[PDB]
């Protein structure tokens, strides 16, 4: 029951710090020729 | 001179705090008269064509280079002198001449500002300037420093970068033609032209032709290519292209928005030699920002104000 | 990096690597996470395991350093997915042995 | 304080051999003085001129004013350097060696 | 008289310094003042210091700490190349952009009056100036501050009771906010303008404005290409970038979607060869370091179209359409609670 | 080609952002830094030289174990770098801990 | 204890290194002998694969076993110390 | 106050269907489909759960 309180206060004291990620679609058929 | 007159300036009159009667004469009217005389003396039968069109159509040819010389000088002087209107300060004829202490005198661009466009109401221009150079103090200091640094006859320009859209040069596209990306400051010397789209690659093409002809000489003499012949030339070509590789589509061009003259002929008459700084400061105070805000083209709405 | 969920066809042909090696990494990377429904060659008795092991076995004839860490990472991912702790252990061991950090 | 606010100013060489130290006539109303370079000593002397002639109060005000003049002068100098180089290269001056390639050679 | 002259002497202009001449740790900016001599004085072993530098020093530059020492020698080093690093940086001619930090230091502004940002933390920092020893140094500084604030006790009392007795009788946090504001202005009072040692601006590395263009006979320059070297054949572990030596500065180098086969050929000896780099940006860090980003230039002329390759630098965050809605659970949680109820 | 892999013993890994000079690449730099290899990380991170009383740690075998050898002997002051007072208090605390039995 | 203390010697009759150690160069001929014998141990006596190493040792010990001698190297620290001791010892003024 | 994810959503529906609220589960799936367009939702394992 205390897990919710503890994680909420951890969120309060910890910054979000959204990261940067790089992704795009890839298909196996690119190298069939 | 009729084809190159302007409302602000008149014959036998001084400008407000900037030029005397003699100063204005010897700076603008004598120059324009001489330029017109020599330009018409040279082979310019198509005089009815605009100066910009003449420059663009005729270039990249030493045989027809004096035409470009004179036309570019005339256009440069025209644009540089157009923005001037006058200032509050005392006329030079009554203002005392400066001496050697001018050099030791310390500039105040780091602590002061004047003649802001926002006062005249060009918030668009103000936003562009702030986003480009950070602050009006940055902008003013850069302009004055660059123009005072340039020694020989030349000009300093406020250019706007225009990124050519991917096309095969299809004209007549209204409401999307003049779209700029960012504002920059450039220097031109003698007859330099701040457009860059009829200028980029000249030395690269000269080098390509030179290496081709050297290859013909080698083949007809029965010679063999060397390590440098195959590597140094390739590296020079690669660096040339990469340096002049602004964008895939016709690279990037520059739209003029303002120009300031650094030729000694413009300011030595009424400011001596020590007074170049004072002449530049009065020029700054004597800019009518309405002209530049009118000349400022739209921003690149595509993808930028789209933000998608 | 984003990959495909699975395929319903035969293994793609192996391209040449002597002149153009950089496709080996991509090929193995996609294959490791590709699940084939046609030949069912991704299982313990399938051909995918032997196909990759015959290339990872001698480490090429002479061009041993042609490989990188991602190939081992993906191989361990594959063995993990197919529940081979022994296999993953051996890949980690030989990967560390080769000296790559 | 100045040299631990601007460490790279140490990288600008300074000559320590004197020359007629009794033949200096400096009016420190302006930092530019004939016969001496534009160093941190200029900032210091400007600051003490301001304090001595009582145009400012505590020392930090005078030091701030002097450093803000110093920045402008340095800006002018560097812009002049770059513009002169670009002029020479425009008009056909040729350079055998540049700093980067000298470093590459070493 | 004589002391007055000595104050202005050139020897006195060099700031006191005793930092190590031989130093192995990370170096981010110069640590000593370069002292040079003209050829005429070098021929006669005169540098301007107390002692005559020995003859075998054939260089016109040096650095030093002490004029004389108990060992009857001058602690100097026939060195000085940070001048060359600065000149090479000037050649590269990439102005330093003031990322995050606004209001370029070299310029005066009127924005400081707009000072409303958690001033209590800054004041706490300023009080804890003697950060060396917690039980002793910060303790005694805290005691000094405590004596000062005990002295200033009474004025705050009257000022608060006169201004906002409502906050007193409602016992609200506006009281502590007012304490912060009161002590803030008391710190704006005299004996508080203070001297700051923190690295302001480029630190003298370069005095450049962003926005001016470089003009070349082949047209206005669009990209700066300079030589460099590759230090590590493999990118930094856990990172997707390499390190390159460019004009005296180590720069973070990105790759054009493919490391050249020269890397695989040369292995750990890649430092031998020189490559071409394009400087994307140059920025600063609080420690005084200069962080510059570069991109390697491999000539693709007469090469393949780099097909069968992935995209390494590509944002998947091009979803401002998705950003338009809240997506903060503030209303989605309401909808989901309605679902829980059954709708 | 020739041998293609080398260890880290004699190849200087320049940190990012650090300014460098050509001499840094020479074999001399490696000798110089191995000669002047001083552990200033310990100087920064040592609790004892921070100012805290060593005797205050007598119930912290984990902290005290960082100032003893593998066998349990106490390093001399030339190694520990502590002041005379700090060294005496630290040894006093260690020997006590041994007596109580926590260490 | 900001930094390690500095220890001073008393007035000394002379500053002298008794036996100076020199960075002696390794000798490839003995290296060859060692590696050949190690190869024999590793892959059996008279290893066919290391016939090349046998030939290298043959060549390097055809003449005088040690090899060849160009110069014998020893340090000059004793000279430099004798020259600089009085200057650097920091004794009180006489 | 953290955004919903595809894995979080399959988690919650898997938890819900233990109690077998057919109509509520159908409404939840429909709402997840109509909203959260950017999120790569609507995975076949969600159907597999049903």
């Amino acid at each position: 029951m205390n897990t919710l309180r503890c994680l909420t206060q951890a969120l309060s004291k910890s910054g979000r710090e959204a990261p940067k990620l790089y992704q795009k679609v890839i298909f196996p058929g690119l190298f069939r020729e | 001179s009729t084809r190159y007159a302007l409302e602000h300036l008149k014959e036998g009159a001084p400008l407000k705090g900037l030029f005397s009667i003699e100063g204005l004469q010897k700076a603008w009217f004598d120059r324009v008269k001489y330029l017109d005389a020599k330009l018409n003396d040279c082979t310019n039968e198509a005089q009815q064509k605009p100066l910009e069109t003449l420059i663009h159509e005729n270039s990249k040819s030493a045989s027809k280079k004096h035409i470009v010389n004179y036309a570019s000088s005339l256009y440069n002087l025209k644009f540089s002198m157009s923005s001037l209107q006058g200032c509050i300060r005392t006329p030079p004829e009554e203002c005392p001449r400066l001496g050697p202490e001018a050099l030791l005198q310390t500039p105040d661009f780091n602590r002061t500002i004047s003649n802001e466009p926002l006062t005249t109401g060009n918030e668009r221009l103000q936003a562009a300037l702030i986003s480009s150079f950070g602050s009006l103090m940055e902008f003013r200091t850069l302009l004055i420093n660059s123009n005072l640094a340039i020694s020989g006859d030349g000009f300093t320009w406020l250019v706007a970068r225009r990124q050519l859209d991917k096309r095969a040069m299809r004209n007549d596209m209204p409401n999307r033609d003049i779209e700029y990306d960012k504002l920059f400051i450039l220097n031109t010397y003698n007859a330099g032209t701040p457009f860059n789209f009829s200028t980029s690659g000249v030395m690269n093409e000269l080098n390509n032709q030179y290496t081709n002809m050297e290859k013909q000489r080698a083949k007809e003499a029965g010679n063999l290519e060397d390590s440098e012949m195959t590597a140094k030339q390739a590296k020079t070509k690669f660096i040339y292209e990469t340096q002049q590789k602004g964008f895939s589509g016709k690279e990037v061009s520059y739209i003029p928005l303002l120009a300031i003259d650094a030729s000694p002929k413009t300011w030595l008459t009424d400011y001596g030699v020590f007074g170049k700084r004072e002449y530049l400061e009065r020029v700054w105070d004597s800019i009518e920002w309405k002209i530049v805000e009118s000349r400022l083209p739209q921003r690149t709405k595509i993808q930028a104000f789209n933000t998608l | 990096r984003k990959f495909l969920k699975f395929s319903n066809d035969e293994i793609p042909p192996l391209p040449d690597f002597s002149k153009n090696p950089q496709l080996f990494e991509n090929y193995i990377g996609i294959l490791s996470h590709t699940k084939f429904n046609f030949r069912s060659s991704s299982k313990l008795n399938g051909i995918v395991r032997k196909m990759l092991r015959h290339l990872l076995h001698p480490t090429n004839k002479t061009t041993l350093p042609l490989r990188s860490a991602q190939v081992y990472n993906d191989s361990i991912y594959f063995f993990s997915e197919h529940f081979d702790f022994a296999s993953c252990r051996e890949i980690f061991a030989q990967m560390k042995a080769e000296g790559t950090k | 304080l100045f040299y631990k606010q601007h460490p790279w100013e140490l990288s600008r060489p300074k000559i320590l051999v004197e020359n007629e130290i009794g033949d200096e006539n400096y009016d420190w109303s302006h930092m530019l003085q004939i016969g001496r370079p534009l160093d941190g000593e200029s900032v210091i002397q400007r600051t003490m001129y301001l304090i001595k002639t009582k145009q400012y109060g505590d020392m930090v005000e005078a030091y701030d004013h002097a450093r803000y003049e110093f920045y402008a002068l340095r800006m002018q100098e560097e812009t002049e350097q770059q513009v002169a180089l670009e002029e020479a290269e425009m008009f056909g001056s040729l350079f055998g060696v540049s700093a980067i390639e000298h470093g590459i050679q070493k | 008289t004589l002391a007055e002259l000595l104050g202005r002497s050139r020897i006195a202009q060099v700031a006191n310094n005793h930092k190590p001449l031989t130093y192995t740790g990370k170096k981010f900016h110069p640590t000593h003042q370069i002292i040079e001599t003209k050829p005429s004085t070098l021929y006669r072993q005169e540098w301007g210091l107390k002692s005559a530098i020995p003859s075998k020093i054939k260089s016109r530059y040096l650095v030093y700490n002490d004029l004389d020492t108990l060992e009857r020698i001058t602690t100097f080093e026939p060195r000085g190349g940070t001048q060359w690093n600065r000149l090479r940086f000037q050649e590269m001619g990439v102005p330093i952009v003031s990322n995050i930090g606004r209001q370029n230091p070299f310029f005066k502004y009127i924005s400081r009056p707009e000072d409303e940002s958690h001033a209590k933390l800054s004041l706490f920092k300023e009080m804890k100036g003697d950060t060396d020893i917690s039980p002793a140094a910060m303790k005694k500084r805290l005691k000094k501050i405590t004596a000062l604030i005990r002295s200033f006790q009474d004025e705050f009392k009257e000022w608060l009771v006169e201004n906002h007795p409502d906050e007193l009788k409602l016992n609200s946090n506006k009281l502590e906010d007012y304490v912060v504001k009161f002590l803030n202005k008391k710190l704006e009072t005299k004996t508080n303008k203070k001297f700051n040692t923190e690295i302001i601006g480029t630190g003298g590395l370069s005095y450049s404005l962003p926005g001016k263009l470089k003009n070349s006979p082949n047209g206005v320059i669009q990209r700066t290409v300079v030589p460099g070297r590759i230090l590590n054949v493999v990118k930094e572990n856990n990172d997707n970038k390499w390190l390159a030596a460019i004009g005296g500065f180590v720069a973070d180098v990105v790759f054009f979607q493919s490391p050249p086969s020269s890397f695989n050929s040369m292995g750990d000896f890649i430092r031998m060869k020189t490559f071409l780099f394009e400087i994307l940006e140059a920025s600063m860090e609080k420690n005084g370091s200069v962080s510059m980003h570069a991109r390697l230039l491999e000539p693709q002329n007469d090469k393949t179209r780099e097909f069968f390759n992935k995209r390494p630098i590509y944002k998947p965050l091009t979803s401002r359409r998705a950003r338009r809605p809240s997506v903060g659970n503030i209303q989605e949680a309401n909808n989901l609670l309605n679902i829980i109820k059954g709708n | 080609q020739q041998t293609k892999k080398i260890d880290q013993s004699l190849s200087k890994k320049l940190p990012k952002g650090t300014i460098y000079d050509p001499f840094d690449f020479s074999m001399g730099r490696i000798h110089l830094d191995r000669k002047y290899q001083a552990n200033k990380n310990s100087n920064r991170n040592d609790i004892m030289k921070s100012g805290a009383n060593p005797l205050e740690f007598y119930a912290r075998p984990r902290i005290l174990s960082r100032y003893v050898t593998s066998t349990g002997r106490i390093q001399h002051r030339d190694i520990t770098g502590l002041s005379a007072k700090n060294q005496r208090r630290l040894s006093k605390a260690i020997r006590r801990c041994q007596a109580i039995g926590l260490m | 204890s900001g930094k390690p203390p500095v220890y001073r010697l008393p007035p000394l009759p002379r500053l002298k290194v008794k036996k100076p150690i020199i960075r002696q160069e390794a000798n490839k001929c003995l290296v060859l002998m060692s590696n050949l014998l190690q190869c024999w141990s590793s892959y059996g006596h008279m290893s066919p694969k290391c016939a090349g190493l046998v030939t290298e040792l043959k060549s390097c010990t055809s003449e005088s076993a040690l090899g060849k001698r160009n110069n014998v190297q020893k340090s000059n620290i004793n000279y430099h110390a004798a020259r600089l001791y009085d200057r650097i010892n920091g004794k009180p003024h006489d | 106050s953290l955004p919903i994810s595809r894995k979080t959503f399959y988690l919650c529906i898997e938890r819900l269907l233990n109690e077998e609220q057919l109509e509520t589960a159908s409404k939840l799936l429909d709402y997840g489909f109509q909203h959260l367009k950017s999120n790569f939702k609507l995975d076949s394992e969600a159907m597999n759960h049903f």
